[PDB]
RNA sequence: GCUUGAGUCUCGUAGAGGGGGGUAGAAUUCCAGGUGUAGCGGUGAAAUGCGUAGAGAUCUGGAGGAAUACCGGUGGCGAAGGCGGCCCCCUGGACGAAGACUGACGCUCAGGUGCGAAAGCGUGGGGAGCAAACAGGAUUAGAUACCCUGGUAGUCCACGCC
RNA sequence: AGGACCGAACCGACUAAUGUCGAAAAAUUAGCGGAUGACUUGUGGCUGGGGGUGAAAGGCCAAUCAAACCGGGAGAUAGCU
RNA sequence: GCUCGCCGGAAGACCAAGGGUUCCUGUCCAACGUUAAUCGGGGCAGGGUGAGUCGACCCCUAAGGCGAGGCCGAAAGGCGUAGUCGAUGGGAAACAGGUUAAUAUUCCUGUACUUGGUGUUACUGCGAAGGGGGGACGGAGAAGGCUAUGUUGGCCGGGCGACGGUUGUCCCGGUUUAAGCGUGUAGGCUGGUUUUCCAGGCAAAUCCGGAAAAUCAAGGCUGAGGCGUGAUGACGAGGCACUACGGUGCUGAAGCAACAAAUGCCCUGCUUCCAGGAAAAGCCUCUAAGCAUCAGGUAACAUCAAAUCGUACCCCAAACCGACACAGGUGGUCAGGUAGAGAAUACCAAGGCGCUUGAGAGAACUCGGGUGAAGGAACUAGGCAAAAUGGUGCCGUAACUUCGGGAGAAGGCACGCUGAUAUGUAGGUGAGGUCCCUCGCGGAUGGAGCUGAAAUCAGUCGAAGAUACCAGCUGGCUGCAACUGUUUAUUAAAAACACAGCACUGUGCAAACACGAAAGUGGACGUAUACGGUGUGACGCCUGCCCGGUGCCGGAAGGUUAAU
RNA sequence: AAUUCCUUGUCGGGUAAGUUCCGACCUGCACGAAUGGCGUAAUGAUGGCCAGGCUGUCUCCACCCGAGACUCAGUGAAAUUGAACUCGCUGUGAAGAUGCAGUGUACCCGCGGCAAGACGGAAAGACCCCGUGAACCUUUACUAUAGCUUGACACUGAACA
RNA sequence: CUUUAAUGUUUGAUGUUCUAACGUUGACCCGUAAUCCGGGUUGCGGACAGUGUCUGGUGGGUAGUUUGACUGGGGCGGUC
RNA sequence: CGCGGGGUGGAGCAGCCUGGUAGCUCGUCGGGCUCAUAACCCGAAGGUCGUCGGUUCAAAUCCGGCCCCCGCAACCA
């Protein structure tokens, strides 16, 4: 939910904390968690591939099962936790012969309710099964990309996926940005969007906020030097240029599609 | 003022260690050189 | 205490009364393909715009958003504002019928509180049409007006504010 | 609860003075700022020279940096002293 | 040796790191020490480091490195899988006294404990590179109960004191005791047990998990300290005894109570919030492949084994690092008496030192400080520097505002000591006695003793009672930036930077982009409420006109247009 | 005005006195709306101005207390330096003289002091200029190039319409 | 010679279909307790993609250099 | 000091470059439209081409001097 902090202190003014208060405060299951050592920005030649990313807070491994291969099982759902690597919260559940796995929270998802894959289960938020089956029409989430994979797209907080239309093996989807995607019919997907959708209105507030968070503060290019960054320069914030990466190639204008072995899946670019 | 020298002997040996130099074609130069001048100390050791 | 006050209970009636969730066709715009040709659009006249890269027109398909022709009436409901394509669920008020029942429980009401079209504002989505601001072209002594070509906010929706 | 307040250890270094062939190749003295956080710090690794790193000064990379140190091109070249 | 002075949350006593005999002793003084030197971290010679329980090695593992095959790349080489290393992490086991010129939780005395080999006896099914459990964990805050330790009292030993008093409400000193074992508390956690079935855990499972039932209401687990024991033992003030006059031998009383009280312990708890807080192995336990009169497992007892290496000394400094015996820097543990909020500070205990040039003079001048008539910023670039304000409780507090603040705004009053309320109060702790009990480390009840704020009234000393150290200057106008935060280490700490927020744009995942000739990684084991770039930079009111020049994007018909 | 050259512009306020500061007037050399505009509580080792309080900063210093300076003994440097029997003045001069000329003056030599000179000592000027010097950086300076992108050829083939 | 109609033939530009090349950072099994890799069935695309060669365009991201002299000092202006 | 540009009817501006002929709007005079003005329609005049000389067949024009005005420069220590 959204509740404001009251003003207290320079640093606490601006803070809107989500409450949720469904997750479970117990300690998250042992036997799905495993380590994900921290990296920041380094990679196998130990350069800063990628800027504004290293620091943080220590986060343990979740194991999410997108797959949910099981067929005819129904599933009690145990209760709800809390997700450090995902905007997404995710549902402890328990299968009828008795083995625990997580999976990504849909809207109307209570502690204690029941959900079932394959192409048996009816319509509820939770239900998984190919879409060469599903209701022209349906908002789903989780959908993947080759047949067996797992899952894609539509994963994130109050992210929906709507089908356009059905033509034999190839779903006419409609992605979040709006661009239409011709998808296998053999992939499977999950009926309901993801909720946690109060989470665009959470706002940090303090730089510690993002520090421990696990971001890295960003430095502009019109106060660097040219020597670094193809801004800087000038004693008194001259800019004159075209702005560009600290890598050359034009921003603010400069579309980078070329893929190829992909174009004839897109029906229409985002817009 | 921390002097530019805080020793310690066991950051000494994995990086400027014997068996540290037997690691690359580079380190192997060394001691060709060390042992072209006839040094007695090949390398700082123990 | 008794009833001609008021209120309640038993049965039905009409209704754009309100809230939430779905559904339908006509029409407009957009995109792609086929047919096809020099105008189309517009006005008091004209011009900008649009078009020989082939529009407009016509036909087919598909994606969208808003509003609901005819029925519609100085008709109906509601305190007022206001509310109309259809359907489901939840639900308020008024009215009539023949009786019973409690026994004046009534009326109004500074302050207070609540509702409250449109315009406007914030946060998050949506965006077809219409259209402040702005722009070009005319008219004109001038036109930062009336006309015409486009067009952002807004207009729609959920939650709050005024 | 708090990137909260006063204030030691601790970290840093704004003012003044001493010092400048100094006690010291940036410290002492008397006051300062932060002091549960974007904190400080030990041990142990990774990133490397047209490259690394950077809360970005062209500062830092062994007292040396608008391009480190060491060896070799090389007794480079010098219309200059 | 006798006084004085100094530090004393250190200038103390020990470890890790790092040096490498600087430790102890004898002898010597040329060289070393900014002076002399019979002195010494200097020269010369000799001695000293004793471990199953400390550490490391070792069993295991992270960041990360190497890396059989393998992918890729002129070669070198790069990367990476199984594996194998790598602690600052986890994992078995000892405490006390004495003893040396120097070393001791290592030697000795006394008393315990751990992990394996082997053998015997009584029983019984054991058994992996595989499963599950356990290990196993965040920050902050509050609280209960103890201990370290300290003061007072009782008791014991000594004294009764060179200037007036001191046999008593007097003075000084001591009043120490662990590991383990046993009971198993304060407190905390979780509902136990039995039966059946099963698409679950790469196979299998009696282990775990799930799903149905039955019985009863507890059981089990975890757990400082105390009490007993360890110990009719050791130590032990002070004497008794020999002096190489350094020390050694012998002997030896009291050894309890109460209160206060940690940041140590319970706590690797509990509550709560969020940014959501290692892995593996040891241990425990279950099976596969199989082996079964076995091998092995469980329990008791006997014996054997516990190796290798470090162990000296310094360790906030003349021994490390700074060329020096250098006013510098260096992580961690213990850390007492009084006042005091405190690890601040002042003075002291334990303990360790007076800093390796002194003797005179007291000139100008210089550095560090004290005080200063009348005036009070008149100084100067400028209130720079000093001065002054400075504690606690209470009285009281504006403009403005986002209604949190501003604020400790500003400005003031009372603070010593003694007595009385009260042979020292409220409050806290709490023995004895009494009763009961599913009987113990129990609960009510009861209150001695002890410890001990503050408030009120009165009296009195001084000029001054937060009397010392210590310990805010404030108000008014206003530029700029929001703010805490960051930076030019060694002349610039700011308005420069970062900042949450806002905006635009790129990206449909083998994503964009970045490193890399490539492979492969990072992005992200994330995916449009996501990530990369750029610009501005809290919040509030708002963000107008221009598509000429340039860039980007869309449409591609025509002219021009390389290779072929 | 962090911007106004001219200029200390003009009016009003604060002072006895105000090139600063504060509030306004618009003649904006040359403010202006995310290279964001105007305001803004709080915060600030930030900038400028003012008052109270309090003081040696000042009128003008005076004294006292410690460590050096000073004397004696011990130990015992450094920067620098062609050579010196190393005076002032006037003039002259590679153009500011201790040294040349003229003249005056002055016993030889120490210690403590003070800094005007010896264009004192230190840094083969950092300022200016030069060299057909270097180094980085800028872009619509010239030529190349990684990367990106385009088409053809090859790996790469069969079919009908 | 121009306009032209059919057929044979010759290459070329598109469209769709197909599967063997090839891609496969999809699933499954094995080597194998190994998220690398190799291979085998299968699934999905598809003669694209990607790569080598040649070539046009872009290109201060990057590299090597140029950037005149005389001049009552240089600069500016002017001049040769 | 130096460089570049301009001066044209009453006003505001073309024309110059590539020498002979001067244009547009407003304004003024006069007429009409209306009761009247503005507006509108119609007609026409008005320019020493800043200033003087020179070159040339010919000067607004090309060059030079001078005057006025505008912008830039008026510098690095």
């Amino acid at each position: 939910a959204v509740v404001k902090c009251k003003p207290t202190s320079p640093g606490r003014r601006h803070v809107v904390k989500v409450v949720n208060p469904e997750l479970h405060k117990g300690k998250p299951f042992a036997p799905l968690l495993e380590k994900n050592s921290k990296s920041g920005g380094r990679n196998n030649n130990g350069r800063i591939t990628t800027r504004h990313i290293g620091g943080g807070h220590k986060q343990a491994y979740r194991i999410v099962d997108f797959k949910r291969n099981k067929d005819g099982i129904p599933a009690v759902v145990e209760r709800l936790e809390y997700d450090p690597n995902r905007s997404a919260n995710i549902a402890l559940v328990l299968y009828k012969d008795g083995e625990r796995r997580y999976i990504l929270a849909p809207k109307g998802l209570k502690a204690g309710d029941q959900i079932q894959s394959g192409v048996d289960a009816a319509i509820k938020p939770g239900n998984t099964l190919p879409m060469r089956n599903i209701p022209v029409g349906s908002t789903v989430h989780n959908v993947e990309m080759k047949p067996g994979k797992g899952g894609q797209l539509a994963r994130s907080a109050g992210t929906y996926v709507q089908i356009v239309a059905r033509d034999g093996a190839y779903v006419t989807l409609r992605l979040r940005s709006g661009e239409m995607r011709k998808v296998e019919a053999d992939c499977r997907a999950t009926l309901g969007e993801v909720g946690n959708a109060e989470h665009m209105l959470r706002v940090l507030g303090k730089a510690g906020a993002a520090r421990w968070r696990g971001v890295r503060p960003t430095v502009r290019g019109t106060a660097m030097n040219p020597v670094d960054h193809p801004h800087g320069g000038g004693e008194g914030r001259n800019f004159g240029k075209h702005p560009v990466t600290p890598w050359g190639v034009q921003t603010k204008g400069k579309k980078t599609r070329s893929n190829k072995r992909t174009d004839k899946f897109i029906v229409r670019r985002r817009s | 003022m921390k002097r530019t020298f805080q020793p310690s002997v066991l950051k000494r040996n994995r990086s400027h260690g014997f068996r540290a130099r037997m690691a690359t074609k580079n380190g192997r130069q060394v001691l060709a050189r060390r042992r072209a001048k006839g040094r007695a100390r090949l390398t700082v050791s123990k």
